[PDB]
């Protein structure tokens, strides 16, 4: 124990963009996030609710137009993607809160 | 006070595009006064006796 | 034909957009006040009555 | 020939003092939005 | 073999440096006007040359945007400059001129 155990440093969030463009691949993956509060925070519960409301989609989902989620509904009706998923990844004192999706090259905008 | 004030501005006035617009509109009225004052008074001071606003006292009533 | 729009959700959602809509008329009038120099109103405002 | 003379020079001062605020601020507004593009770093990563 | 053809070469190397596409990592064949003959020869380029070409131009337009230039180290040496398009372009024009003679009879 006694010698040179350190605690974790806090991690700076940038917010920033990384675009690795490869038209040889047949579909686009985007993953967007704002900064999360992380493990401890009471706000996780409430964010997870809001996330749940947006939810997730997949082209194998049963019954499309009538989904509760307005994202997932429009996604399915207008064939705007193949998949999405909301998320809230937690770390100590920080985390990534957003969604990731997958779609055709002419969907990336509308999906966004 | 001298750092955490751009902050205080942003929370109260700049977050909401309403209060943003309200700030620019409320802020513009106060600016139009202070500018047409100051600048007219700058324009006064650079002539000082060329203009009928200064002559006025000469030919009375 | 607007019967559609009368239910719990709609009143929640109006109640949501009320402080905003309040402020948008504040923006719009005070702008019209300033742009016309409405005289009648502006006399009330200290500093700005420049006469 | 030109009774507007002193009125136009008065507006001119304002025009000069106004431009003197706006030009740096409109510049600061552009410089901002292009800052994304001005600092973007490219990397090319082909196979072999 | 020659003092003088080394001079026409020195004139050519001058104009090359002077043109200054090199300065933005470009090659002479990056700079060519796209007409139909050119457009097709880009079509005909193999995967790598195409991918290398798009990167060169992408890097250059980026510099051109930020009004900058490469380190002198990173410029394109006149000797190191490959006319990767030349043979394709020539083959295209060659094919076109055939079609053009046939159209005459």
């Amino acid at each position: 124990d006694e010698d040179a155990v350190p605690t974790l440093s806090p991690c700076r969030f940038t917010g920033s963009q990384i675009c690795h463009r490869e038209d040889g691949l047949p579909l686009a993956h985007v993953a967007i996030a704002v900064e999360g509060p992380g493990w401890a925070h009471p706000d996780n519960v409430a964010l997870q609710v809001a996330n749940a409301i947006i939810g997730h989609y997949d082209c194998t989902y049963g019954g499309g137009a009538h989904l509760s989620s307005p994202l997932a509904s429009i996604a399915a009706t207008n064939k705007l993607c193949q998949s999405f998923q909301t998320f809230n990844i937690c770390y100590a004192d920080t985390g990534l809160l957003g969604a990731h999706f997958v779609c055709d090259h002419m969907s990336i905008d509308d999906m966004m | 006070v001298a750092p955490t004030l751009t902050a205080r501005l942003y929370s109260l006035l700049f977050r909401r595009t309403s209060t943003f617009a309200l700030t620019i509109v409320v802020g513009a009225l106060f600016f139009e006064r202070a500018f047409d004052q100051g600048a007219d008074a700058i324009y006064e001071h650079i002539n000082e006796g060329k203009l009928w606003k200064h002559i006025k006292h000469k030919y009375e009533n | 034909m607007l019967t559609r729009f009368l239910g719990p959700r709609y009143r929640q959602l109006a109640r949501n957009w009320v402080p905003t809509a309040s402020l948008w008329g504040a923006v719009g009038a005070v702008g019209l006040v300033w742009a016309t120099d409405w005289r009648l109103i502006l006399d009330w405002v200290p500093y700005i009555n420049g006469k | 020939a030109e009774p507007e003379h002193d009125h136009r020079k008065r507006m001119g001062l304002k025009m000069l003092l106004m431009m003197g605020l706006l030009l740096p601020l409109v510049y600061a507004m552009k410089r901002h939005k292009w800052s994304v593009l001005k600092s973007r770093k490219l990397a090319y990563r082909p196979p072999k | 073999v020659s003092a003088s053809s080394r001079w026409l070469e020195g004139i050519r190397k001058w104009y090359y440096n002077a043109a200054g596409f090199n300065k933005l990592g470009l090659m002479r064949d990056d700079t060519i006007h796209e007409n139909d003959d050119v457009k097709e020869a880009i079509r005909r380029l193999p995967e790598n040359l195409y991918d290398d070409r798009v990167f060169r131009i992408k890097r250059a337009l980026d510099l051109s945007m930020r009004q900058q230039i490469l380190p002198k180290e990173q410029w394109t040496k006149y000797e190191e400059d490959k006319s990767y398009l030349e043979p394709y372009l020539k083959e295209v024009i060659r094919e076109r001129k055939e079609r053009e003679e046939w159209a005459k009879k």
